[PDB]
């Protein structure tokens, strides 16, 4: 229940592209 | 009066032209060298396993992140130190044993091929035991400095190349030379002449020019880590977005390319000027 986090983690999971 | 002159012109002469056969070689060696660094870099310090367990739906997932924290920095970290450490270490070997190696030109050989392989071979503790030390050491490090920061924390450039200096001086101050060469201990009679140069090596590691080169090389790979970052804060950035930027890093800092950061270390002055004094050192009677 961290919006804010799961937003931020789920597109730098993408950056490691 | 000239004929002194010409004499001193030959000797220099002579000395350069197998300093600088000696240099390629060691370019080639370092070289050759890179992908099994960047290899046991990234078996130590796997990230890219994290990362696979994050694209697949896993429970504590900040748990792995944490984890990401600790081993991208750590990586990158470790592959300039390293990196750093190679060229240097092999300027010094193959200029301790190119100088015997130019005496033997003159009864008893000092420096024959077996004795030249055995203490060649010593270069194996800096990807070995070396290595692992140096990591677990970088990881503690990282570890105090980016431990309680949170994955939301936005750093700027500078905030980011204020932890990689807190980093650098938990490390500097735990010298280097300990993780390029084996401990000395408290026999077969070229394994005498074997336990001399590994000595005079390490006596080498811890003079101040060595010092003093080694700390370039470092000062400028760091800088070069940075300014490769620069370019994705165009304003500051989610720690959890600067991992990324940060993990890839290992994949530049240790590649053969040209333009890159070993190319440079290669072709830096200072280091061809410290390595033609140690080759002088060791090639005059």
């Amino acid at each position: 229940a961290d919006r804010e986090l799961e937003e931020l983690l789920e597109s730098a999971l993408d950056d490691f592209d | 009066g000239q004929e002194r002159e010409a004499a001193e012109y030959i000797a220099q002469a002579r000395r350069q032209y197998h300093f600088e056969s000696n240099q390629r070689t060691c370019n080639m060696t370092v070289l050759s060298m890179l992908p099994t660094l960047r290899e046991a870099l990234m078996q130590q310090l796997n990230s890219e396993s994290l990362t696979a367990l994050l694209k697949n739906r896993p429970s504590n997932k900040l748990e792995i992140w944490e984890d990401l924290k600790i081993i991208s920095f750590t990586r990158s970290t470790v592959a300039v130190y390293s990196t750093c450490m190679l060229v240097v270490l092999l300027r010094v070997q193959l200029n301790i044993i190119g100088g015997y190696i130019y005496l033997d030109n003159a009864t008893t050989i000092l420096a024959p091929p077996d004795v030249q392989q055995q203490y060649l071979s010593s270069i194996q503790h800096l990807l070995g035991d070396g290595l692992t030390e140096l990591i677990t050491v970088i990881k503690q490090a990282v570890q105090k400095v980016l431990g309680s920061v949170s994955l939301k924390h936005s750093l700027s450039l500078l905030d980011l190349e204020q932890k990689l200096k807190e980093i650098r001086n938990l490390v500097e101050q735990h010298l280097l030379s300990h993780y390029m060469m084996p401990d000395e201990e408290t026999l077969s009679p070229r394994d005498i002449t074997t336990i001399k140069l590994l000595n005079e090596t390490r006596d080498m590691l811890e003079s101040p020019d060595f010092s003093t080169v080694l700390n370039t090389c470092l000062n400028r790979g760091f800088s070069r880590l940075l300014d490769n970052m620069a370019e994705f804060f165009r304003v500051s950035l989610p720690l959890a977005k600067i991992i990324p930027i940060v993990n890839g890093q290992i994949h530049s800092v240790c590649s053969e390319t040209p333009s890159h950061f070993v190319q440079d270390l290669l072709t830096m002055e200072q280091v061809k000027d410290f390595a033609a004094n140690v080759y002088e050192a060791f090639s005059t009677p």
